């Protein structure tokens, strides 16, 4: 366009982009800053960084860039490279892993009135204080603090377009639900500069994690192995496999601990309830292993060296078994030949006595083990009902 | 040539590449937009991004770039650096990274009529929303949204590119067999192109290129599904081991741990989205739960097998179910010294008889364990077989629609 | 009319930004330097890099950029992009990446007297050689070394800033903009000018400003998620001495599985500590110790199983062994008659053999008791000693042991 | 220094235009000679199907504008100019993986007084190399670097292979140059063939930029000693333990544990092999095929061990040892498999007769249990003899088919030329 | 300064940074190249890339940038941007994952005589051929080949500043020890360029790995699990835990071999001694499992179907056991009468069958004691050898 060619030649012939667009150095540039969230790329929980794809909509008047449309064929809008005009040095204060300012110098829209509309894209990688305490059912509240870097409120004033960021073209995350989002303007009075106000807009996004992925992939297997933890108590000692089951459960749980510690930040500001419950279930498995070892030891007590204490006999054989109603427990040379038969009979009698004592020890082991089974299943019932 | 120098000097004497070519105020610049795919490099499902090597075929008309070939030694067209001419800010809007623009700024081809064509190359990374429901037997619908970042419909009019013969529009991605490498993991089923508007925004127009790609799941089959089928075979087999072997726990628990390890290492290759559970993860969790119940029932069968009259009394219902009714259905039906000596013999005999009765009852318990174990064998074989078949039939019945709908 | 336009066109006109603003030949530019830490983003252990979000205040005087405020409508302060001005090339030398310069080249605040004030933000990744000796109860001593990349001490004088006449000899932590890391607590944050006396007043490396970050790990996460599980699982080896020493006792099963779990924990630690070979992490030393103790307990289990399952066939139960281990530490009629005699005799010998087997089992049980007590003591003392050493790892009271000063605002 | 005067005359005085092809007339064609020198094959990441190469990409063209009379100036036979001042052909690697189309370092061009410009910049190229995992780790790959000229169509500049002179006749350099003084051998990949071709696509027109490219191929054979020593050998031995599992007696109590442990070790090897290859569907690698076969065979071994245990622990009280089973597993198979082989006194009399009867029936029960034990032993011996040969022969066949896999001794099947540096045509 | 501003305006007025700094085009500009190693950032063994932080000290005389100090207020030195003057194109030939030339274009020092000092920083990611033979006790030799790219020796000559790189400011690694380092200048004739020599300086660093991380994290666990191999030999068959122990050892050893595999490049240039030793140890453990299966089978030989051959009897019962010095091994009544006789006969037969079974058990015990002593002897000789 010849009209627009001449217009662009005239607008920038003696235009200095180092200077603020004010008619007097006492006036301030009023910038209407509006953040538009396009995509929530990532929430790096371990590194506590939130990547967002945003458009940083900025509007201000540059009276140096006014014209009369009648003198340019009625042209009322032009697109002008942002590198040619004065731009606000708007910085993301809480940058953690990206750029502090806008780097994609996209073209800006300029009205004949000097009104500029600049909506450059950005990938804000901002620091996000991740609260891993209800993981994976947690909601994160982390923000993007935007402000003019080298100008105070008396030179450049930034105001939000609206009380909330723009999520009209926001792509659904698939991992997070955007519950709330608001933009707050703040006047700060730093120590450097205690006379004048410094302005910044903090856009925060209240994000709710969708827990299906982590539920299925981490919590369900740990729940299965935790449930199998107490199944060792229904395993008879004679099988010779209680250690196999309990120790395999423990090995699986330590593997899941290895999996979990790499899913969350190593911060100690808050104890992750997932980690606390892993520790609790691992203490439970360790106690189960200790008690099953005690039960195995009791089951194999030799009556020769061990005599059942009277209190053990009264507790585990006389009272508790009568409590479990749903259990099916109970509650010439011929002289030498004659003497040999006598020895056979008496030795088999002593063997029967020893076998009865050993069977009593085994019954005590079974009763202890069944008590532990019932305790574990009661824990399971109260837990499952509680979550409801 | 010197004549090219003169032509370039006259063309760009007052040419401002900042200014969109609109001969009269209000005119719109038409921009052919087409895409040539040279390589679908990656579809990174973990970060939901598709990496493609494409040529972006753009054509518009810059009335300022016109000349008479006869006045310039018959020069009918020029190759001009792309930065020297006005170009429409055509970008990939849904890029996953922050790279909106092309990578390779090839020369524009300017013909004497002002028809500017531009075929820059770019390694683009577009955000593709992954449907995990049927992973790895899934077909993804990845789109590359192209439009002018700067100019709206009042300034440029996006159109489809033209085919080699400038006769009809090409409403699809162009794939040049001479320069195109198959992914080997994805097969391109549909590659349509379409212009999209927004009823809530009359100033919005884009050209979207859709890539309906179907995963070839051989890798996942071989490396996850067959091993898990073998592990499920073992989980079934545990119910054929005699309880006396002392190895039912070993087998069942090893199967459970193996399936869990497979799930854990597969968690790394599946997307982290939570809108659905992939068919593979659902199958692995099915097998995990089935093997956990295998462990539970093997513990139950071991408990039954090791009961004795000294510890448990056999209830009437267990006897009824597992001794008579079930076994048929499972085909698993089964001188003072002489007085002292005579007393010793009597004691030995009655002790042997007592042991015989105790052994008969213990054998009844063992038989109940055997019958229950056989019942579990059949039930678990049926459940595993038909559940696996149903899941994989459901996965198999997942193909992209014949009409891409775009 | 914006008088700043005319003022800046006067200043930058005929201004060369390659030229150090030295008024005379002997003039040395004083480059004051202050660091404001707004966020200790991370201390990447594996790559030994400290990432910080810092505002670095750099102040110098450029006599060329001075004017008479009365001649410009009272303007006393302008903002000029730092790309148009001379800057003291102050860089972070101990950077892991190639990022010497600041992240964002903010404007420079220029005052009418020539005073230049530049407060650019930066994401600095600086080398922090990590001492693992007391991990996870460790405190690290990270350093941000700043110096001119271009100018030596004969032409630039790096110094720490000073408000109200007192030097700011610490990293500034502004409450209005600072986030607690959650894994690392800042205990000391001194700053000091350092000289390399191996170099001369030239060489651009003679002088430097070093900002130190003595940070202490918060170990609750590591305790709860590694050390407590590790100690609990490692305490399972002693249980093997209460399992029967016979088939179905699963003694070696339990001990070997605990050893495997400890190996898994070694692999876990491998992903949390750097791959440096100067020291073994405290948790690493504990894992090595408990793996060795578990191997000893597996040996002990094998020996006990060998002893308990001894038979008269294989081994003769010596009387002295019994004394030591059980005395200190704990024709039809004739044919029928001979048949009966043989039955009784054979039964008697079989029963005696069983008795000697039982005696070997008793010896095995005694060895289990003694070895349990030894192993429990060994494991308990090792755990207590190592993790008490971790507990008693203290951050030094002063930022520099020699200096009596605290280096705090 | 008359380089100052010469470069001034060539560039400023003559109004040299960096953006115009070096042709006198528009219809002329610039001939760009192109060769590739490989200095280090940095890596071939199979997972990302990427070839990283350290190459020197040699360009040679004629620029009539950069001619001068060497005598008019103090005799200057050569001149170094930065490529940002002269016209250079933008030859781009079309099949790159990252966004690096051009070369890394834009070094000076060398110009002779006849206008002959040579440009030999170094580059790190990351090109797309589709991986054939079929015979991994005994595989050879066929990586190519396809270079196109997208800045000018084929009517304007013609890519060609650089030619070289040996005894007066010029022959095209139809291969990747490898300099013994500047080539680092890859410890994993051995270069077998390295041809270079100038491809023309007749289905396209010279009007376009897709009509003609120069492609440098690189057929490289993997050196498998690493994978053989560290992957295949452990897997094979751990597998043979599965066959060993048949020799354990059923009363050992560890038959199933042994077989299962072998299966888990094989699964671990399968997963670690899975992590080292791309997730394509063109073929199951040779090692993957072997691992699938051996895992299926070991699962069969586990099932057969379960069957042997089921048979061993049978008793007359739960199962009847059928005469068919006896005849087969105790008489016939053993031999084929060559397996080894006064109120008092009557009461007392009644008690002793009853004791005898009980002991006698106990002896019969034990005899039948022993028969079941021998049946189990027969089954496990049969299964050993039937599965160890299958395991061994499958292993040998699979890992011999791997070693009998070599590049075809000539690239371009239909071409009899060797494309060898020591025999140009 | 006004003087320095005028000086810089004068020097760069007619200066063409495209021309070499030589009075006559037949001269060569001599460049003194020194490499200062600031830090060995990383040694990527798997990828064979060594990342280092260096300063590429370069010194040369630019005759065009001379001035008289007396004419410029006594100014004797100035700092100029590198981009303003002619610079040599030093290219790291063996670049692998970075930049071939310098990209940090820092200001350079210029004396009044035209003597230039330019010491730009650089992160060299150079290719490093890794020798894995003695991992993790290996020392690595890999270099940085620096040379002028487009100028031959007749136009631009580089000479090393010193025989060795400058490590005076080298920050200690914690993974490697700089045993030795030196720099060698070479005149190289290339196929491209056979007529004239191209000069380069190849700096190389002999760096020794500090073997404590890998010792503690790999070797010690490997030694523990390999030492558990003789226990299965001392472990009685009756325990029913020989396979458990031996197989656990085998699986752990396989895991550690694979972990080592993840730490070294997949190159076949040589076989690591650690990998070779662990493969041999796996072979030994597998042979021990084979012999343990044989021992377990022997222990359970039913005497009915298996009769001990004389070559087994004489050898394992009568020959070795005495050699084991340190071990402590070795009407209606007629029916009742017939029944007692039958009981006695069957007890006698059971005694004989037992005696045979215990003979087999003794054979198994002596076999496993022989294996235990073999393993112990191997352990003793190994510990002596390593000491
Ligand atoms: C480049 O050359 C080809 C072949 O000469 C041209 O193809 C012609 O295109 C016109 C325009 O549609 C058709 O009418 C002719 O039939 C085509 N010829 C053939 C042989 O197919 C092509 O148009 C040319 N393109 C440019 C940009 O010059």
């Amino acid at each position: 366009s010849e009209h627009e060619t001449r217009l662009v030649a005239n607008l920038l012939e003696n235009y200095n982009k180092v200077i603020r667009p004010v008619e007097h150095h006492t006036h301030f540039v009023d910038i209407t800053v509006g953040l538009q969230l396009i995509q929530l790329i990532s929430v790096d929980e371990v590194n506590q960084i939130v990547e967002t794809n945003v458009r940083l909509r900025q509007q201000w008047i540059d009276v140096r860039l006014r014209w009369n449309p009648a003198d340019y064929g009625g042209i009322k809008k032009i697109r002008l490279p942002s590198d040619d005009v004065w731009l606000p040095d708007l910085v993301l204060y809480n940058n953690a892993d990206g750029d502090f300012a806008i780097v994609h110098m996209t073209k800006l829209l300029l009205d004949y009135t000097g009104k500029i509309m600049w909506t450059p894209p950005a990938i804000f990688k901002s620091y996000c204080e991740i609260i891993v305490t209800h993981f994976p059912f947690d909601q994160q509240n982390c923000t993007m603090k935007l402000g003019i870097w080298t100008y105070d409120g008396t030179k450049v004033s930034i105001s939000p377009e609206s009380d909330r960021p723009d999520l009209s073209t926001f792509m659904e995350s698939g991992e997070w639900v955007m519950k709330d989002y608001r933009g707050w303007k703040h006047w700060v009075y730093y120590t450097c500069c205690p006379d004048t106000p410094y302005l910044d807009i903090t856009y925060h996004f209240i994000m709710q994690r969708i827990p299906l992925y982590f539920v299925v992939n981490v919590i369900i297997p740990c729940l299965l192995f935790s449930f199998l933890t107490g199944l060792v108590f229904y395993l008879p000692t004679d099988s010779g496999e209680k250690m196999t089951l309990s120790i395999s459960v423990l090995l699986s749980l330590t593997v899941f601990l290895l999996v979990i510690v790499e899913l969350i930040p190593s911060t100690s500001s808050a104890v992750p309830l997932i980690g606390k419950y892993m520790l609790f279930t691992m203490i439970f498995v360790i106690s189960s292993i200790i008690i099953t070892v005690v039960v195995i030891n009791t089951h194999h007590r030799s009556p020769s060296t061990h005599t059942m204490p009277q209190w053990v006999r009264k507790i585990f054989i006389d009272t508790i078994p009568n409590v479990m109603f749903f259990s099916t427990m109970k509650r010439p040379d011929v002289k030498s030949a004659i003497e040999g038969v006598k020895y056979i009979a008496e030795h088999m009698k002593s063997d029967e006595e020893s076998s009865n004592a050993a069977e009593e020890w085994k019954y005590v082991a079974m009763v202890i083990d069944h008590i532990l089974l019932c305790v574990f299943m009661l824990i399971c019932i109260i837990g499952t009902v509680s979550v409801f | 040539s010197v004549m090219e120098d003169t032509l370039l000097s006259v063309l760009f004497e007052t040419y401002n590449p900042k200014v969109r070519p609109a001969q009269t105020v209000g005119d719109k610049v038409t921009v052919r937009v087409g895409l040539t795919l040279t390589n679908l490099l990656i579809l990174n499902e973990k970060i939901e991004e598709m990496t493609t090597n494409v040529f972006l075929n753009l054509a518009w008309t810059d009335y300022r770039l016109q000349w008479d070939p006869a006045a310039y030694e018959g020069i009918k067209d020029l190759r001009i650096p792309s930065s020297d001419v006005w170009q429409p800010d055509i970008v990939l809007m849904n890029n996953n990274d922050g790279s909106f623009e092309i990578t390779l700024h090839v020369n524009v081809l300017v013909q004497h009529t002002g028809a500017v064509s531009w075929q820059p190359s770019a390694i683009y990374r577009s955000s593709c929303t992954i449907k995990v429901m049927y992973f790895p037997f899934d077909w993804q619908n990845c789109t590359m949204v192209f439009k002018s970042y700067t100019y709206d419909t009042s300034e440029v009019t996006l159109q489809h590119a033209l085919d080699a013969k400038g006769e009809r529009e090409v409403k699809e991605i162009v794939i040049n067999k001479d320069a195109f490498t198959e992914n080997g993991q994805w097969s391109i089923e549909h590659k349509p192109s379409r212009k999209n508007w927004r009823s809530d925004d009359p100033s919005y127009e884009d050209v979207t290129f859709y890539l309906i790609i179907q995963r070839k799941p051989l890798f996942y089959i071989v490396y996850t599904i067959i091993p898990c089928i073998l592990i499920s075979i073992l989980a079934i087999l545990v119910f054929y081991l005699p309880p006396d072997a002392g190895e039912k726990m070993s087998l069942s628990i090893s199967a459970l741990l193996a399936v869990t390890v497979f799930l854990l290492l597969l968690a790394d290759k599946v997307p982290e989205t939570s809108l659905s559970v992939p068919i593979i993860i659902r199958y692995l969790m099915f097998i995990m739960i089935l093997v956990a119940f295998s462990v539970i029932l093997s513990v139950v069968v071991l408990n039954l097998h090791h009961r004795s009259p000294n510890t448990h009394t056999m209830p009437n219902w267990i006897r009824q179910i597992f001794i008579e009714t079930l076994p048929p259905f499972l085909w698993i039906q089964r001188p003072q010294d002489l007085k002292e000596a005579v007393e010793a013999i009597k004691y030995i005999a009655e002790q042997l008889e007592s042991a015989s009765e105790f052994d008969d009852l213990k054998k009844d318990w063992q038989y109940v364990a055997m019958v229950a174990d056989r019942l579990f064998l059949y039930v678990f074989f049926v459940i595993c077989s038909i559940g696996t078949f149903s899941i994989f039939l459901d996965a198999s019945h997942n193909v992209p629609p014949d009409n891409p709908f775009a | 009319e914006n008088e700043e336009g005319r003022l800046i066109e006067k200043l930058l006109g005929d201004y060369d930004k390659r030229i150090i603003p030295a008024k005379t030949l002997d003039h040395i530019i004083d480059v004051t330097l202050k660091l404001t830490l707004t966020n200790l983003i991370s201390l990447n252990e594996k790559e030994e890099a400290l990432t910080t979000n810092v505002w670095i205040e750099i102040q110098w005087n450029d006599y060329r950029l001075s004017w008479n405020t009365s001649e410009y409508e009272g303007i006393d302060l302008v903002r000029i992009p730092s790309e148009l001005l001379w800057l003291p090339d102050v860089v972070l030398e101990n950077n892991v990446d190639g990022q010497f310069e600041v992240a964002y080249y903010a404007n420079v605040l220029v005052y009418n007297d020539g005073s230049m004030y530049w407060l650019p933000p930066a994401i600095y990744r600086s080398t922090c050689p990590i001492a693992v000796t007391y991990f996870p109860f460790d405190w690290q001593n990270c350093s941000l070394v700043f110096r001119s990349q271009t100018y030596n001490a004969h032409e630039v004088n790096l110094q720490l800033s000073a408000e109200e006449g007192e030097a700011v000899e610490w990293i500034h932590i502004d409450p209005e903009d600072f986030t607690e890391n959650g894994e690392w607590t800042i205990r000391h944050r001194p700053a000091k000018k350092n000289y390399n006396w191996q170099l001369t007043k030239d060489d651009t490396d003679f002088q430097e400003i070093i900002f130190f970050l003595i940070i202490q790990r918060k170990p609750l996460f590591y305790i709860i998620n590694i050390i407590a599980p590790c100690v609990l699982i490692s305490s399972l080896v002693v249980l093997v001495y209460f399992l029967p020493a016979q088939a179905g006792g699963q003694k070696c099963t339990l001990s070997i599985s605990v050893l495997l779990a400890q190996t898994i924990f070694l692999f876990l630690i491998a992903q949390k500590v750097p791959e440096t070979s100067l020291n073994v992490p405290l948790i690493g030393k504990y894992l090595i110790f408990v793996m060795f103790v578990s191997m000893l307990i597996v040996m002990n289990c094998v020996i006990v199983l060998n002893v308990s399952l001894r038979t008269p066939n294989t081994h003769s139960l010596s009387e002295k062994i019994k004394h030591l281990f059980l005395g200190f530490l704990p024709p039809e009629i004739k044919s029928c008659v001979e048949a009966c005699n043989f039955i009784a005799k054979s039964t008697k010998e079989q029963n005696d053999s069983g008795s000697e087997n039982e005696n070997w089992v008793l010896i095995g049980k005694v060895i289990d008791k003694a070895c349990f007590w030894i192993a429990l003591l060994l494991f308990s003392i090792g755990t207590l000693a190592i993790f008490l050493t971790g507990h008693f790892n203290q951050v030094p009271e002063f930022p520099f042991p020699g200096d009596p000063r605290k280096y705090v605002p | 220094n008359e380089e100052e005067r010469l470069i001034n005359d060539l560039l400023i005085v003559n109004k040299y235009n960096k953006h115009v092809r070096p042709v006198k007339h528009n219809n002329e064609v610039v001939n760009i000679a192109l060769s590739l020198t490989l200095s280090n094959l940095i890596s071939l990441k199979e997972t990302d199907e990427t070839l990283t190469s350290n190459v020197w990409m040699d360009h040679a063209w004629y620029d009539h504008r950069l001619t001068w009379n060497a005598s008019e100036y103090s005799d200057i036979s050569i001149l170094r100019l930065p490529p940002e001042l002269v016209w250079i052909p933008d030859i781009v690697l079309q099949n790159n993986n990252d966004g690096q189309y051009h070369v890394a370092y834009f070094c000076n061009v060398l110009v002779r007084p006849n206008g002959y410009v040579t440009w030999l910049p170094p580059a790190i190229f990351r090109s797309s190399c589709p991986i054939n995992v079929l015979y991994f780790p005994f595989d050879w790959q066929n990586c190519s670097l396809k270079f196109t000229a997208l800045n000018y169509d084929a009517n304007e500049i013609t890519m060609d292979l650089m030619t070289d002179t040996i005894d007066g006749k010029d022959y095209p350099i139809e291969w990747i140059i490898i300099d013994p003084e500047a080539f680092t051998e890859n410890g994993e990949w051995e270069i077998i063939h390295k041809p270079a071709k100038k491809n023309i696509y007749p289905d396209k027109f010279p009007n376009g930029t897709n009509y003609q490219d120069v492609t440098f191929y690189l057929i490289i054979r993997r050196k498998p000693l690493f994978y053989v020593i560290n992957f295949i050998t452990p897997c094979v031995l751990i597998s043979f333990l599965a066959s060993l599992a048949f020799y354990l007696p059923a009363e050992s109590g560890e038959k199933m544990s042994t077989a299962i442990s072998v299966l888990l070790a094989q699964a671990v090897f399968l997963l670690l092999t899975s992590q080292r290859l791309p997730e394509t569907a063109l073929a199951v690698p040779l090692i993957g095929k072997y691992l699938m076969f051996i895992m299926s065979l070991v699962t069969g071994v586990i099932v057969n061990c379960g069957i042997v245990l089921n048979f061993h622990f049978r008793t007359p009280s739960t199962h009847v040892l059928s005469t068919r089973v006896k005849q087969i597993f105790l008489e016939k198979l053993p031999r084929i498999l060559h397996m080894s082989r006064h109120d008092e006194i009557k009461s007392g009399i009644d008690s002793t007769n009853y004791i005898v009867k009980q002991i006698k029936e106990k002896n019969a029960y034990d005899e039948e249990v022993g028969n079941w034990n021998l049946v189990g032993q027969t089954i496990d011996r049969l299964s050993m003899f039937i599965i160890t040969p299958v395991m061994v022969l499958g292993t040998i066949f699979i890992f011999v088919m791997g070693n009998f896999n070599h590049p075809p001794a000539k690239p371009f099947e239909g071409d009899p030329f060797d494309y060898s540096s020591d025999h140009p045509r």
